């Protein structure tokens, strides 16, 4: 689902 | 507005300090209109700034607000992993069985991402581990391979 892309945000702060 | 941009840049980053500046009830649930329209709630829930998040819910963040794709700040958690922004979230009211424009919900996240405690968050506060999205496919289905625990975890057995 490209058209779908990704939330905002990531897993690590690092 | 050059404002809007700097609050949610400060969101995104954490900074608490041009949040609390910059946060009038007039911008705490704009939108990133260049992006994908996520609100100051959707940055600090997905980079996991859990200041910011307790400080924009305190004045007015709307938990429901859904972005562009449909995304409300909950997928945005679980998708990443956060656990402790996650149950602030649902604390203050956020649906669980919330479901984007694909029919995604945040148990589709977590269970995805490979993130047990999170699922089992989302199911203690009642999460349907049945619930299809568009492609039929439920949070049992998109989990690795690897996860056993996880798997049994949304079976129920």
């Amino acid at each position: 689902h490209l058209q779908r892309g990704c939330a905002d945000g990531q897993s690590f702060r690092s | 507005s050059e404002a809007d941009r700097q609050l949610l840049e400060a969101a995104k980053a954490g900074d608490v300090e041009t949040v609390k500046k910059l946060c009038t009830v007039q911008s705490v649930n704009c939108r990133d209109i260049e992006g994908r329209q996520s609100t100051p709630l959707h940055f600090a829930a997905g980079y996991n700034r859990v200041s910011v998040v307790e400080y924009l819910l305190q004045h007015g963040a709307d938990v429901h607000a859904k972005d562009k794709g449909g995304l409300v700040p909950l997928h945005n958690a679980c998708s990443y992993g956060h656990y402790e922004v996650a149950e602030l979230l649902v604390k203050h009211g956020a649906v669980v069985n919330v479901a984007d424009l694909w029919k995604f919900t945040p148990l589709h996240e977590a269970a995805a991402k490979g993130k047990y405690e999170i699922c089992k968050l989302l199911l203690q506060h009642g999460a349907d581990p049945t619930k299809k999205n568009r492609d039929g496919n439920t949070p049992l289905d998109l989990v690795k391979d690897g996860d056993t625990d996880i798997q049994d975890l949304l079976r129920g057995d």
